[PDB]
């Protein structure tokens, strides 16, 4: 369940800030994954 | 030494089944149970059914080697060459096998003492002697003991 | 005292020389045909772990206690708080492992004599000892209580001087 | 949801472009790991294992061998929970007040839901950071007025028992008694057997530069690096310049087996579902965020202050 | 096999999480060679070829040749098997320890087997590294209690008949005396026709640090560098620093034709068939793994000791 | 015969610690591959 | 018979019933003991009691 999906569809805030939490996780992932030194 | 290899070049007859297990080669005893304690020990000299002391000093790990007396630590029941390592049964458990003897006065119903050689003489306490000294070969004597301890 | 004894703030800092801790694993060197024994112990009179105790018999149970090596039993190898338990290896059996002392400066391979408290000391003191006890290592505090390797074999035919 | 929801439909549109953050680049990717909490104490155990003994040769028949014993160790970690409260204009009031190419009212500073919500979660976001590298909650250039936090909740640079350095105000620009300590510190650090790892330098602007000043045709920064590389196998040497810093430096391991940190996994900003509404155009919302989680081991970071008076 | 021995699968799911020996990074891929060998001896038999005279003309008629002979050289490897025993909750206890977020007695500091396991395999292979780099088994700081081994099990450090080096005790913080030694040392290296080959050097922390120090704009270390760099064809030269040394340096090529490792292929920890058990949820596991099997031609490493006192 | 195969399914105990031998040289192999001095 | 030898059958069944009675006399009383006199008790842990104590 991730906002970046575009199928996906909450039903109710509880998923909804689950959502938000997968968003945020894959972001760092993808941050790291980017991350040149 | 315990399997002396030597080559030969015709076959030793032994078919007879009686007097064939007192020889240098038969490590172990004669009766042994599953629970018995066992150890292994790094060694010096040759103290292959003797009585062994544990001797402690580049520093290494203590050794054993043959000895008696207050210094008693145990029994070594057998050995390996390549590894350098003993085989020791500890004082605080019995046994019953043929041990060194130190001369053939050694006798049945006898109380005997591991000297310091770790060989076995006539009057502490450490072991009943059950048969007769018995020469292996030249002043070897061995002799079937049931080692109970110290007194 | 205990042998867990904490919540900590940090983590606490090569394979050498990890095994000097007051709750390790008492054998050095282990061995299946070891008899082990479980025996209530004093809640409140003395702390059995790591030490020589004796058998006392009381009206409603057999106890163990902290003791000498003129009426020791055995070794008190582990403890179990919760049910204040006590796990014993008779002193017929051999032992190699780490025991309380309460000399911080002992060498590697004096002779030794376990005293009233069940802790380890000097055969020098005086009392004739009766048990094989030889220190396998130097004695190491932690930070404080004092513990060194020790190999236990039986007791002595003629108690020394 | 989305059907009855606007404003979480706003903030599920809006949620990309939030920048990320920066103290990422402070750790290494295995350093992160999420929890699932909000408020409390989570315990951390890590076991460990040890050699008794020499091991046992396996000749003949044997019955006694060498044993290895385990121990284990307790950390208790504490987490907070926070809250901030913003106005916007309501969903139904937004025709009213767009302007040409531009939605709300320049004269009272009224936004929109959507445009609301992402400022405030980029200001939230940098206090989150200053308290990672810090340890404080301050809203101040000052640093007072400092917010009261519960004991288990330290940045990497309060974090108790590592080594600590300080330089005399007598010597707050002479670079060579600032590495002096410097050295004195590094050889104080303890890695053990995970020395084998990238570290990762922090400094402040001040510090920085000084830095590139020649080294009394090499330069501060390039000894410093050196000395750096010595210690940790040769490996890779990160440095850093954090405005949030005053007169600091701060080095430490980007290893997981020596610094952890596991925040938990709402500390990012988040929407409450409670929105304050009434008769005029103006709402309320309300935003969530978690703080704590930075777990190390003793004696592995390196904390240098430079005293000024 | 799977469906009887709950251990044997535990094992097998685990077994990817040990991570890999570091003793790998000393030596390059094709100077490794797996053996069939738990406990013994193995000889094994070097071939050469040599020119008796010149080659022989091929003019004409002829029938006298020159011949081309051959050598054997005959070398002998012990190899020696040793175990550890451990202590772990029982399969069908397990669901009785299984606390939140963790398994096992912090109490008891008793552990399932998959995690006990894998700790205790993870001792073992340090053990095993300090082995073969220094030839000696203790489990001590001060390196004493040492477990005697046999002969012909040799280390990187304590091989025989190679140079070594010492620097005196009052030169001991002088790195113009350790160089000068090293040079030496260097000198007396006779890799013959093989020279063209990288070289591997593995120092003290200690060292290390005295390594980075300007040389007397250049260091040490670029100093020592460029000269290997002119006894080795200038091929490439690898600096290691191991916490298991202690005033040491070991400077040896990485050619599969001069140093040649042959571990037996049971070397790294592996699981007993034999599993103590009793009427008590507590049960006792042994591990087994093999020490020996380094072969290297003569005068071919220096090492350098750095005396104390 | 690897523990890394999934098809993999070891009969007695000494099938069982020659997969462990090959699993510990591939990922030998595999170190050596990912390896850049 | 001359050693007091049994099938499993038969042992386990008579040692079962003898706990079970043991097990009987702990929940009504809260003691322990194996003694008419009910002494030499078996030290039990807090928060353990019968209906009795």
């Amino acid at each position: 369940a991730s906002l970046l999906d575009s199928n996906f569809v909450p039903i109710n805030f509880t998923e909804f800030v689950q959502a938000i939490s997968n968003t945020y996780k894959q972001r760092r992932i993808q941050f790291y994954e980017n991350l040149k030194r | 030494m315990k399997n002396p290899q030597h080559d030969a070049s015709l076959l030793s007859n032994s078919n007879e089944f009686r007097d064939k297990n007192v020889e240098f080669f038969a490590s172990g005893g004669t009766r042994t149970s599953k629970f018995d304690k066992l150890e292994n020990h790094p060694f010096l000299g040759y103290p292959y059914k003797r009585g062994v002391k544990r001797v402690i000093q580049s520093h290494y790990e203590p050794h054993v080697e043959a000895g008696g007396g207050e210094d008693l630590y145990g029994i070594c029941i057998d050995i390996d060459e390549f590894s350098k390592t003993a085989t020791i049964v500890p004082i605080t458990n019995n046994f019953e096998g043929y041990l060194v003897a130190k001369d053939s006065t050694v006798k049945v119903k006898d109380k005997l003492i591991f000297n310091k050689d770790g060989a076995l003489e006539k009057v502490t306490i450490n072991a009943t002697a059950l048969t007769d000294a018995k020469q292996i070969s030249n002043e070897v004597y061995l002799v079937k003991v049931a080692v109970f301890g110290n007194k | 005292y205990s042998k867990s004894m904490i919540e900590n703030k940090v983590f606490s800092s090569c394979f050498k020389s990890k095994n000097e801790r007051v709750d390790a694993y008492s054998f050095a060197c282990s061995s299946y045909t070891d008899k082990i024994e479980e025996y209530l112990y004093d809640p409140a009179n003395s702390f059995p772990y790591k030490r020589g105790v004796k058998l006392v018999p009381k009206e409603n149970s057999i106890y163990v206690e902290v003791g000498a090596d003129t009426d020791m039993y055995g070794i008190c190898v582990d403890v179990c708080e919760f049910s204040c338990t006590a796990y014993v290896l008779p002193i017929t059996n051999n032992f190699e492992g780490y025991l309380v002392t309460r000399n911080p400066s002992i060498k590697i391979g004096e002779i030794l004599d376990i005293n009233n408290n069940g802790v380890i000391i000097k055969a020098g003191g005086g009392p004739p000892t009766a048990i094989n006890i030889y220190a396998l290592s130097d004695s190491f505090t932690i930070n404080s209580i004092n513990l060194i390797k020790v190999a236990i074999f039986g007791n002595r035919g003629l108690e020394k001087t | 949801l989305f059907d009855e929801n606007y404003y979480a439909k706003a903030v599920a549109n809006i949620i990309g472009e939030v920048k990320d953050p920066i103290m990422y680049k402070w750790f290494s990717p295995d350093q992160i790991e999420d929890v699932d909490l909000q408020m409390g104490y989570q315990k951390t155990v890590k076991w460990d294992a040890f050699l008794n003994a020499n091991p046992t040769t396996i000749a003949n028949e044997v019955n006694t061998i060498s044993t290895i014993g385990f121990s284990s160790e307790v950390v208790r970690l504490n987490y907070l929970k926070l809250q901030y409260k913003f106005r916007h204009l309501k969903q139904t009031s937004e025709k009213f007040y767009t302007s040409d190419s531009y939605i709300g009212d320049i004269n009272n500073n009224l936004l929109p839901f959507a445009q609301a919500y992402k400022l405030a979660s980029s200001e939230i976001i940098k206090l989150i950071n200053h308290f990672v590298l810090t340890g404080t909650v301050s809203i101040q250039k000052d640093g007072k007025n400092q917010k009261r936090l519960l004991p288990n909740m330290y940045g990497l640079l309060n974090m108790p028992e590592q080594i600590k350095e300080e330089v005399a105000s007598g010597d707050k620009d002479k670079m060579d008694k600032i590495f002096e300590k410097i050295e004195a510190g590094l050889s104080k650090l303890e890695l053990g057997d995970e020395f084998s790892t990238p570290m990762m330098v922090i400094v402040d602007p001040a510090t920085s530069l000084k830095l590139v000043k020649p080294y009394a045709c090499e330069k501060w920064e390039d000894v410093l690096i050196q000395t750096i590389k010595a210690i940790n196998n040769r490996e890779d040497v990160y440095i850093e310049t954090s405005n949030l810093l005053k007169h600091k430096i701060l080095i430490y391991p980007l290893n997981s087996e020596l610094i952890k940190f596991k925040p938990s996994k709402y500390m990012l900003p988040t929407p409450n579902e409670q929105v304050d509404k009434d008769s005029t155009d103006v709402a309320h919302s309300y935003i969530d965020f978690v703080l704590g989680g930075l777990l190390a081991t003793r004696k592995t970071i390196l904390q240098v202050n430079i005293k000024q008076s």
